[PDB]
DNA sequence: TTTGCCCGGA
DNA sequence: TCCGAGCGAA
DNA sequence: TTTTTT
C-alpha cells in the first residue's frame, strides 16, 4: 500500500509545522543552541505534539538519535519498574555528544502514567540533568503531579486557526495535485474542528469519493459535527423546531440515543450564553433521561421528552 | 567538563550556601540548630530539651509545596555541619524488606566514604557519621509497602541524625509521624525574598527584567522558585524583554493549575463569588466540575457535611435559607441514587459528570456565601464505621439465642433487647450481688457469654443509655459476676464461627 | 583497540566478579599500562571494595592511555553467564569508550561470541586508601573465618572482634543468647597452609554487622587464606590475595 | 456451516458476499472500492446503528484486497475476545508489525465492535496505529461513538451508515422474494418497511416468519394480515379506533374501547403507545403545552411499562394523559 | 472403525504434542491412508506449526478415507495426562465425527480407559506452505541453537539471523548491550551429530521476535539436529526431524522498520 | 482544618 | 497484651 | 474504581 497523507505529509522539520507560532519558534531556537529543559506538550488531539517533539529530537541529536533517544508510549509498559530501572538506567548510562546536546526521554501520552510511576521520575530527572533531558506530551496536562510540572518547562498548545490548516492544505494541495474550490476547503476546515489529522483524512475521501473538493462532494460523505447540530437543538425557540433537528438531522441519521444524549450534556455544559442555573436545571433533566436510556429505554419519545423539558424550563 | 552553558539554569543558579537561600530563613535556622546540638542531645538520651524544644527528636520532618528550597536546604545543613550524606528517594525501593536489609544497618554505623575523605583532617568529628536523607516520603506508593511505619520506627530507634522530606504533610498516611519527627514548615517564599536573586539571573544571562513585574511571576507559579527560573529560561530564548508589555501572557500561558484537597475544593465550592454572573463567567462550569474529579471520593461528602453550615449570598428573593437548603437536600438524595447505580454490577462511569453535578456543585449554588465556621470532615465515615460493627455484634447476638427466641436480628434490636435488660442489668441495680444467679440462669438459657452481655448493653440510646449506669455497680458486684460465670461452664449455640 | 586485555581463561574474570557482585551495584574499573584497579562503594556506604588485578593475571595486556569504565554489576554477571569457562576472554576497549566489549573465543571449535557492554556514568572520585599503620594484622585460612562467621551470624546480627596478646576472640550477642570463639596463634608444620597468625601492638576491640561479613567471607573461593587488619576506631580490611592481585574489603565499624 | 446454505437463518443466508450486494450505503462503497483500486487504503471507522452492513462491508472489502484466503491474512477482533491492553500489547502489536506468513502483503487489522474494549487499551492503540502504518491498517466499527476516546477517533476515517432508505430495502426484499419464491403485496411491503426502522436484519427475520406463516407459500400471497398476525401487532385502523376512542368519547367508552381492541388479538399496550404517538406528532396543535404534556406523560408511561407493572392502571393511565394533555387545546 | 491408530506407548504422541503445545491452541489433524498430518496457527498469526506422523510411528494403522479432526489443544493435552505413558494408546474415529476416541489399554491387565474428545468444526486449508528454493539451508544441533537463543534472548525482544559466504551470525542489541554469536560449517568425520552445515544462494538477514524462538527451540526434545531454512521474502522454516516424520515451525520476520 | 474500627504482626 | 493498616463494606 | 479540554 501506498501511505495514508496523515503520514505522507507529517513534518520532519519544525519549521513545516503551523500554528503555535511563538513556541515553535523557541523549539527552533533551542534546536539550533541546545540546552533543552525539561518540558511538558499539551493540547487537543491532532495539534502537531507529537511530531514537534520527535523533530526537535532528530534536529538536536543527529546521527546519535538511535542511541540517544528513549521513547515511551501508552503501548508500552511504564510501571514503577520501568521508572525505576529501565529509565533510571539510561539516564546513568554513557554517551559522548557535542557540547550542548544531551541524551532525550520522550514520554508520549504521559497523562496515562500512574501517579506513583511519576513520583518515581523526580529525583532521576533532577540528579541526571547534566546528561538527560526529558520531554512529556499529554492531553490533559491536569494529570501530570505537580512536582513535575515544577521540573518543567510549560508548553501549552492552542487549537489549529482556519487560518494555519488552510496553509497547510494548500501546501499538500499543490503537492498532489488535488483540484478544488474555495467552498470545499471551507467545508474541509469546518468539519476539522481545528484537528489537523481529520482535515487531511477528509481532504484525501474527498478527492479519494469524488476527485473535485467543493463543497457539494465534501458533504455527500463527510458529516457536519454532530455537537454543532445538538447545539441547535437545544437553542431553538419552539419546540417543533427543536424536535425537527431531533428527528431529521439526529435520529434518521443513525446517531445512537446515547450518542445524543451525551452530547446534550457536554454542549449544555459549555454554553456561555446560558445562565449557568438555567444549564444546571438542563443537566438534571438530560441526566434524567441518559438514566433511563442506560435502562435500556432509550427511544426517540424519551429524547423527545428531554426536549420539552428543556423548553419547559426556558420558558 | 561540563560547560556552564549546558546547565540548566536552576543547577548553575543552585544555592551553595544557607545564605543564598531565599525565604525560610527562620526554619532554615531552626534545621541548623536542630542538627549542630544532635550530639550533645544525644549524651542526655534526648531527654533534655532546650529552649526550641528541639532537643527530644533524633529526627526532623521538613514539609511545604514544591520547589522551595526543601532538599536544598537538607543537603546544605549536612553539608555545613560536616556529615557524611546517604540519600534515598522515591527512585529507590523503601519498603519495608528493603529498608530492614538495606539503610537499617547504618543508622548505628561509622561511614567508610566518610572515614576515607577526612582521615588526613585533624579533628573532624562529624565527617565519619551519617545524616540520613529520606527524600519524597509521599511519594512511597504501593511499591514500598510496609515503608512509612518502618521509616517513623527508626526516627524512634536512630543513633544517627534523619531528616525526612514530604509535600502533603497533613496526609493520613503522614499520621504515623506526627509524635516522633521535629517538624519544620516551609511556606511559600515571597517576591521580596527573591527579587535580587532573579534580577542577577538577568544581569548574568543579559535580558531585561523590569523588578515591577516580578511579583506578578511569583503569582503565576504560587512561589514556586523552580518554576520561576524554569520560565524566565524558556521565556529569554526569543524573548529578551520581560515588561508590562508582555507579562499578562506570559502569567495566562504559566498559570499553576493544581488540584485542590478536600477541605479545599469544599471551601472553593461553596464560595459564593463563583456562582454570580461575572464569577460563573471567570470560574466555569467546567472547573467547578473539575473541581469535583480532584477527589471524587470525598467532594460529595464534604458537600453533604458542610452544606448547612454557610451563610449563603446566592438566595433568590423571597427565598429564606431553609428553603434553599430543602433544595439542596433533595438534590443530594438524588446525588446518592445517581451513585449507587455507578458502583453497581453494571459499572456506569459513564455518569459519572451527572453525579459531579448532583452531589456537589448544584447544592452548593443554591446554598453558596460564606463559611460561619470551620470546615469539617465527614461525619458519614465514621458513624457508618460504627453502625458497621453495631450489625456485626447483633449478628453474634442474634445467632447466639437463635435457638430460643422467634424473629429475625432487626426484631431481636427493636422489641426484644428491652426486656433482657430488665433481666439482665436492672436486677443488679435493685439486689447488689444477690441478682448474680438470676442473671446467669437467664444468660444459659439464651446461650449468651459476658462478652455478648456488654455487647447488649451498648445497644441502648436515649434515656436507657447505660454507661453511667454500669460505671455506677460497685466493683465488688461486677467481680462477683464475673468470678460465678468463669467458675462454671456454660453451653454453647455455635463452636468456631 | 586502545585496551586488550585477554584471559586465556575467561573463568579468572568469572571468579573475580563473582568474588564482590552481591555487596555492590556499580563498580569502576581503571585500567593503566601497569594493570587494572577497581573500586566499589556499597549503597549504605559502609564497605568498600578495591580490587587489584596484574599484567602477570594475562596472557596478553596492552592500554596505550589510562582510561575508566564504570559498570553495572548485574549486567556484567550475566554477560559473563553467557560465556564459556574454558574460552578465552578478552576485554577491548576504545578512545573515549561508550561501551565496553567482552569476546570469548573457542578456537577449538572456531566459535566466537562477541559481546558489548554499556558503561554508566559515576560521578565518584577514587578514596585514597594508602596503607595505615594498624595496631593490629592477623591471618587464617579462609575456611575457618568463613566457619566462624556463619556460625556466629545465627546468633546475632553483630560480630565484635577482640584481639590481646596472642588470642583472637569473635563474639555475637542476640536474640539467641551469647556465643564465643576463641583462637591463639598455632604453627603446624605437617599443614603450614592451616596455620593462624597474629602479630599486636595494641588491644584492639571493633563491632561489624553481620550480613557485610556474610558478604565478605563469599571471597574465600579466590584465596585458601584471608589477612586481617584492625584498628582502634578505623574501616577493618579483610584481603584476599590473588595469583598476580588482591580483592581487599573496607569494612567501617560500628560507633562505640 | 452443516449440510447448505438453505438450513441457515435467512439474516446469516443473505449476508453479502461482495461489495456490489451492499445496499443502500452507496457513498460509502464507492469511496473505499475506489481506495483499494488506487492502493490507498487509511485507517477506517464505520459508525452506525444494528444491521445497517458494518461487518457485512468490512469483510467484503478484506475479500476483495486479498481473495477467498482473506482469513488467513487477516486479524479479525470482536466483542467475543478479550482485548485488554495485554492483548494489544502483545497479539496486536505482533501482528501490526510483522510479515505475513501465507502470501506477502500488507496486514489488516479489524477491531470489530470496539466500543467495547477499554479507555487504556484504546490509549495503548494509539502509537501501534501510528506507528505500523507503512504495512498495516486498522479498520474499527462501532454503533456508539461516545465509547471511543477522542485520540482514536482522530486517527481514523469516519464513514457514517446510515439506516437502509426505502429504495434499498425494496430492492434486497424483491431479490430475496426470487430466491425463495415468495409473494409479497403492496400493501404488505408497505407494512414491513415500516416497521423495520432501516434494520435489514428485521426485514429478513419478519420475511422468513411470515413464509412460515403461510399455509402453501407457492399460492398463498403475503398479505399485512399475515405481517401483523406473525408480529403481533397491532392493524392501523385498531390505532386509529383507539385514538378517536380517547379524543371523543366518555371515559366508559374509551375504556371499554380500548380493552375491546386489544383483547381482539391480544395486542400489548406499549405498541399501541408507540403507534399513537407516531400518529400524534403529525397532529397540528394550537397550544405548545399539548405537547409538551403528551410528549412527558407518556414518556413516563413507556419506562414504568418497561419495569412491568399493572397493566390496566397503565392503559388508564395513557387514556387520563392524553384526554388531559388535549384539554390545553381549548 | 474408520481410522484406527495404535501408539505402542502413549509417550511418542505425548512428547510430539508437548513439542509444540505452548505455541498454538487450537489443531487440525487429517488422516489419510499414508499418515496423519496437523497443521495450527498461533493467536496472533505470527507462527505456524505444521506436523507430520507416518505410518511407521505406529505400531499398526489403518484410515480408509480421509477425515479431518479440529481440535483444542490444552484439552487434549488434559486427556494424555489421565493415561500411563506406558499403556499402549488408540486413537480411533469413525466416519463423519463428533469426537475422537483416545483409548488407553495395557495388555497386562483388562483395564481399558476410553476417552472421547468433541471436535470443533474448524474449516481451514492448510496450503502446503513450503516455498522451493530457500535462500539459505542449514543445520546444526538442537542444543546449540537452544543455548544461543537463551543466551541472546536476555538482551533483546529481537534476534537477527544474519548469513553470509561460509558464515552464520546470530545478534541482539537491547537496553543493557549487545551479542553477537558467529559460527562457521564445518564437518568432523568423528562425530557428525556435531555437523553444521552451510548451503547457500543469496546472503539472508532477517529480524525475528524472541519469544516465538524461545517457544520454538522445544522441539529440540524431539530431535538431535535442527534445519533452518531463510529466504528475503517467505516465513523462515524451522525443521525437527523425527523418526518417521517431522516438527515444522513457519515463523515470519519482522518489518524492515 | 481528616473518623471508627481495629490488620498483621511483635 | 498492644497497636493502629486501610477502607468505608450498615 | 475515574469524564472531559478548546
Ligand atoms: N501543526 C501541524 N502541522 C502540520 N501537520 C500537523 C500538525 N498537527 C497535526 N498534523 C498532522 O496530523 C498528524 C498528527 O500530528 P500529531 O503531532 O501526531 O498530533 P498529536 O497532537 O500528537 O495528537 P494526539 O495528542 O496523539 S491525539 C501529523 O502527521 C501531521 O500530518
Ligand atoms: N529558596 C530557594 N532559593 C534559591 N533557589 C531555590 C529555592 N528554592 C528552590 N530553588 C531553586 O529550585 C531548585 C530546586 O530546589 P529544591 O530544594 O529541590 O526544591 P524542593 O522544595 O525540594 O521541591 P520538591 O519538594 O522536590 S517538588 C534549586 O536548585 C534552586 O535552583
Ligand atoms: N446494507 C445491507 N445490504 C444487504 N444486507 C444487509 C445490509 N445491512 C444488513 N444486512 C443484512 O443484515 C445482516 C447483518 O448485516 P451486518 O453487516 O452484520 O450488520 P451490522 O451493521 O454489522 O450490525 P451491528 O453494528 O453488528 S448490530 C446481513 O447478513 C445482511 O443479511
Ligand atoms: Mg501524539
Ligand atoms: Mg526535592
Ligand atoms: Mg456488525
Amino acid at each position: 500500500l501506498q501511505l495514508p497523507w496523515v503520514e505522507k505529509y507529517r513534518p520532519q522539520v519544525l519549521s513545516d509545522i503551523v500554528g503555535n507560532k511563538e513556541t515553535i519558534d523557541r523549539l527552533q531556537q533551542i534546536a539550533k543552541d541546545g540546552n533543552m529543559p525539561h518540558m511538558i506538550i499539551s493540547g487537543m488531539p491532532g495539534i502537531g505534539k507529537t511530531t514537534s517533539v520527535h523533530c526537535l529530537a532528530h534536529e538536536l541529536l543527529g546521527r546519535s538519535y538511535a542511541d540517544g533517544v528513549l521513547e515511551l508510549n501508552a503501548s508500552d509498559d511504564r510501571g514503577i519498574d520501568v521508572v525505576r530501572n529501565q529509565i533510571k538506567h539510561f539516564a546513568q548510562k554513557k554517551l559522548h555528544l557535542p557540547p550542548g546536546k544531551h541524551k532525550i526521554v520522550i514520554l508520549d501520552e504521559a497523562d496515562s502514567m500512574t501517579a506513583g510511576a511519576q513520583q518515581a521520575l523526580r529525583r532521576t530527572m533532577e540528579l541526571y540533568s547534566n546528561s538527560t533531558r526529558f520531554a512529556f506530551a499529554c492531553n490533559q496536562s491536569n494529570k501530570i503531579i505537580e512536582p513535575l510540572q515544577s521540573r518543567c518547562a510549560i508548553l501549552r498548545y492552542s487549537k489549529l486557526s482556519d487560518e494555519d490548516v488552510l496553509k497547510r492544505l494548500l501546501q499538500i494541495i499543490k503537492l498532489e495535485d488535488v483540484k478544488y474550490t474555495n467552498d470545499g476547503l471551507e467545508a474541509i476546515i469546518f468539519t476539522a474542528e481545528g484537528d489537523m489529522r481529520q482535515a487531511i483524512n477528509n481532504l484525501q475521501s474527498t478527492v479519494a469519493g469524488h476527485g473535485l473538493v467543493n463543497a457539494d462532494n465534501v458533504f455527500k460523505i463527510v458529516d457536519s459535527p454532530h455537537p454543532l447540530i445538538v447545539k441547535k437543538m437545544l437553542l431553538a425557540s419552539n419546540l417543533e423546531d427543536s424536535i425537527q433537528i431531533l428527528r431529521t438531522d439526529l435520529w434518521k441519521k443513525g446517531y445512537s440515543s446515547i450518542d445524543i444524549v451525551t452530547t446534550s450534556f457536554r454542549v449544555t455544559k459549555n454554553l456561555a450564553q446560558v445562565k449557568e442555573s438555567v444549564r444546571l436545571e438542563m443537566i438534571k433533566e438530560i441526566g434524567l433521561t441518559h438514566m433511563r436510556i442506560l435502562e435500556g429505554v432509550g427511544t426517540y419519545l424519551q429524547l423527545a421528552s428531554m426536549l420539552a423539558k428543556i423548553h419547559k424550563l426556558n420558558n | 567538563v561540563v560547560r556552564e552553558e549546558d546547565k540548566l539554569w536552576t543547577v548553575k543558579y543552585a544555592p551553595t550556601n544557607l545564605q543564598q537561600v531565599c525565604g525560610n530563613k527562620g526554619s532554615v535556622m531552626k534545621l541548623k540548630n536542630w542538627l549542630a546540638n544532635w550530639e550533645n542531645s544525644k549524651k542526655n538520651s534526648f531527654k533534655h530539651a532546650g529552649k526550641d524544644g528541639s532537643g527530644v527528636f533524633r529526627a526532623a520532618m521538613l514539609y511545604g509545596p514544591p520547589g522551595i528550597g526543601k532538599t536544598t536546604a537538607a543537603h546544605l545543613v549536612a553539608q555545613e555541619l560536616g556529615y557524611d550524606i546517604l540519600e534515598q528517594n522515591a527512585s529507590d525501593v523503601r519498603s519495608k524488606t528493603l529498608l530492614n536489609a538495606g539503610v537499617k544497618n547504618a543508622l548505628d554505623n561509622m561511614s567508610v566514604v566518610g572515614y576515607f575523605k577526612h582521615n588526613e583532617e585533624a579533628q573532624n568529628l562529624n565527617g565519619k557519621h551519617f545524616v540520613i536523607i529520606m527524600d519524597e516520603v509521599d511519594g512511597m506508593s504501593g511499591g514500598d509497602r510496609g515503608g512509612v511505619g518502618q521509616l517513623a520506627q527508626f526516627c524512634r530507634k536512630t543513633s544517627t541524625p534523619l531528616i525526612l522530606i514530604c509535600n502533603e504533610r497533613n496526609l493520613p498516611k503522614m499520621r504515623p509521624f506526627d509524635r516522633v519527627c521535629l517538624d519544620i514548615q516551609f511556606r511559600r517564599p515571597d517576591a521580596n525574598s527573591i527579587k535580587s536573586r532573579l534580577m542577577t539571573i538577568a544581569i548574568r544571562e543579559k535580558f531585561k527584567l523590569d523588578p515591577n513585574v516580578i511579583d506578578r511571576l511569583i503569582q503565576t507559579t504560587r512561589g514556586d522558585i523552580r518554576q520561576v527560573i524554569n520560565l524566565l529560561s524558556t521565556i529569554s530564548t526569543t524573548t529578551k524583554t520581560i515588561n508590562h508589555e508582555n507579562i499578562n501572557e506570559i502569567s495566562k500561558a504559566w498559570e499553576k493549575n493544581i488540584a485542590l484537597k478536600p477541605f479545599d475544593i469544599a471551601h472553593k465550592m461553596l464560595d459564593g463569588q463563583i456562582y454570580s454572573d461575572i464569577g460563573s463567567r471567570n470560574f466555569t462550569l467546567n472547573d467547578k466540575i473539575a473541581l469535583y474529579f480532584d477527589d471524587f471520593d470525598f467532594t460529595p461528602l464534604m458537600i453533604q457535611e458542610n452544606y448547612l453550615s454557610t451563610r449563603p449570598s446566592v438566595l433568590k428573593p423571597g427565598q429564606s435559607h431553609l428553603e434553599a437548603v430543602a433544595e439542596a437536600a433533595n438534590c443530594i438524595s438524588l446525588g446518592d441514587i445517581v451513585e449507587k447505580k455507578i458502583r453497581s454490577s453494571e459499572q456506569l462511569w459513564s455518569l459519572l459528570p451527572l453525579h459531579a453535578v448532583l452531589s456537589s456543585v448544584y447544592p452548593a449554588s443554591k446554598v453558596a456565601g460564606h463559611m460561619a465556621g470551620r470546615i469539617n470532615f465527614t461525619a458519614w465515615l465514621g458513624q457508618n464505621s460504627k453502625s458497621a460493627k453495631y450489625y456485626r455484634l447483633l449478628q453474634e447476638i442474634h445467632y447466639h439465642t437463635r435457638l430460643g427466641t422467634s424473629t429475625d436480628k432487626i426484631g431481636l434490636r427493636l422489641d426484644y433487647l428491652p426486656t433482657f435488660r430488665k433481666r439482665l442489668l436492672d436486677p443488679f441495680l435493685k439486689q447488689g450481688a444477690d441478682a448474680i444467679s438470676s442473671v446467669i440462669e437467664v444468660m444459659d438459657d439464651y446461650y449468651l457469654t459476658k462478652e455478648d452481655w456488654d455487647s447488649i448493653m451498648e445497644f441502648f440510646v436515649g434515656p436507657d443509655v447505660t454507661t453511667a449506669i454500669i460505671k455506677k455497680i460497685p466493683a465488688t458486684v461486677k467481680s462477683g459476676f464475673t468470678r460465678k460465670y468463669n467458675s462454671m461452664t456454660h453451653p454453647v449455640a455455635i463452636y468456631r464461627t | 583497540s586502545m585496551l586488550e586485555a585477554k584471559f586465556e581463561e575467561a573463568s579468572l574474570f568469572k571468579r573475580i566478579i563473582d568474588g564482590f557482585k552481591d555487596c555492590v551495584q556499580l563498580v569502576n574499573f581503571q585500567c593503566k599500562e601497569d594493570g587494572i584497579i577497581a573500586q566499589a562503594v556499597d549503597d549504605s556506604r559502609v564497605l568498600l571494595v578495591s580490587l587489584e588485578i596484574g599484567v602477570e593475571a594475562f596472557q596478553e595486556y596492552r592500554c596505550d592511555h589510562p582510561v575508566t569504565l564504570g559498570m553495572d554489576l548485574t549486567s556484567l554477571s550475566k554477560i559473563l553467564r553467557c560465556g564459556n569457562n574454558t574460552d578465552t576472554l578478552t576485554l577491548i576497549a576504545d578512545n573515549t569508550p561508550d561501551s565496553i566489549i567482552l569476546l570469548f573465543e573457542d578456537t577449538k571449535k572456531d566459535r566466537i561470541a562477541e559481546y558489548s557492554l554499556k558503561l554508566m556514568d559515576i560521578d565518584a572520585d577514587f578514596l585514597k586508601i594508602e596503607e595505615l599503620q594498624y595496631d593490629s594484622t592477623l591471618s587464617l585460612p579462609s575456611s575457618e573465618f568463613s566457619k566462624i562467621v556463619r556460625d556466629l551470624s545465627q546468633l546475632s546480627d553483630s560480630i565484635n572482634i577482640m584481639i590481646t596478646k596472642e588470642t583472637i576472640k569473635f563474639v555475637a550477642d542476640g536474640d539467641i543468647g551469647s556465643g564465643s570463639v576463641i583462637i591463639k596463634p598455632f604453627v603446624d608444620m605437617e599443614h603450614p597452609e592451616t596455620s593462624i597468625k597474629l602479630e599486636m601492638d595494641q588491644p584492639v576491640d571493633l563491632t561489624f554487622g553481620a550480613k557485610y561479613l556474610l558478604d565478605i567471607i563469599k571471597g574465600s573461593s579466590l584465596s585458601d587464606r584471608v589477612g586481617i587488619r584492625l584498628s582502634s576506631e578505623a574501616p577493618a580490611l579483610f584481603q584476599f590475595d590473588l595469583k598476580s592481585g588482591f580483592l581487599q574489603f573496607f569494612l567501617a565499624p560500628k560507633f562505640n | 456451516e452443516k449440510r447448505s446454505k438453505e438450513n441457515l437463518p435467512w439474516v446469516e443466508k443473505y449476508r453479502p458476499e461482495t461489495l456490489d450486494e451492499v445496499y443502500g450505503q452507496n457513498e460509502v462503497i464507492t469511496t473505499v472500492r475506489k481506495f483499494v483500486d488506487e492502493g490507498k487504503l487509511p485507517h477506517l471507522l464505520f459508525y452506525g446503528p444494528p444491521g445497517t452492513g458494518k461487518t457485512s462491508t468490512i469483510v467484503a472489502l478484506a475479500r476483495e484486497i486479498y481473495g477467498k484466503n482473506y482469513s488467513n491474512m487477516v486479524l479479525e477482533l470482536n466483542a467475543s475476545d478479550d482485548r485488554g491492553i495485554d492483548v494489544v500489547r502483545n497479539q496486536i502489536k505482533d501482528f501490526a508489525s510483522t510479515r505475513q506468513i501465507f502470501s506477502k502483503g500488507f496486514k489488516l487489522i479489524i477491531l470489530d465492535e470496539a466500543d467495547a474494549m477499554t479507555n487504556a487499551a484504546q490509549n495503548a492503540l494509539r502509537r501501534v496505529i501510528e506507528r505500523y502504518t507503512k504495512n498495516t491498517r486498522f479498520c474499527v466499527l462501532a454503533n456508539y461513538a461516545h465509547k471511543l476516546t477522542p485520540a482514536l477517533l482522530s486517527r481514523c476515517t469516519r464513514f457514517r451508515f446510515q439506516p437502509l432508505p426505502q429504495e434499498a430495502i425494496e430492492r434486497r426484499i424483491a431479490n430475496v422474494l426470487v430466491h425463495e419464491k415468495l409473494k409479497l403485496s403492496p400493501n404488505a411491503e408497505k407494512a414491513l418497511i415500516e416497521l423495520s426502522n432501516g434494520d435489514m436484519r428485521r426485514v429478513l427475520n419478519v420475511l422468513q416468519s411470515c413464509k412460515a406463516t403461510l399455509d402453501n407459500p407457492d399460492e398463498d400471497e403475503i398479505s399485512d394480515d399475515v405481517i401483523y398476525e406473525c408480529c403481533g401487532a397491532p392493524r392501523p385502523s385498531d390505532l386509529k379506533a383507539v385514538l378517536k376512542s380517547i379524543l371523543e368519547d366518555d371515559w366508559g367508552t374509551a375504556h371499554y374501547t380500548l380493552n375491546k381492541v386489544r383483547s381482539a388479538k391480544g395486542l400489548a399496550l406499549i405498541d399501541l403507545i408507540e403507534g399513537i404517538v407516531k400518529i400524534l406528532e403529525d397532529y397540528e396543535l394550537q397550544n405548545e403545552e399539548t405537547r409538551v404534556h403528551l410528549l412527558t406523560k407518556l414518556a413516563d408511561i413507556e419506562y414504568s411499562i418497561s419495569k412491568g407493572g399493572n397493566d390496566q392502571i397503565q392503559g388508564s393511565a395513557v387514556i387520563g394523559a392524553i384526554k388531559a394533555s388535549f384539554e390545553n387545546e381549548t
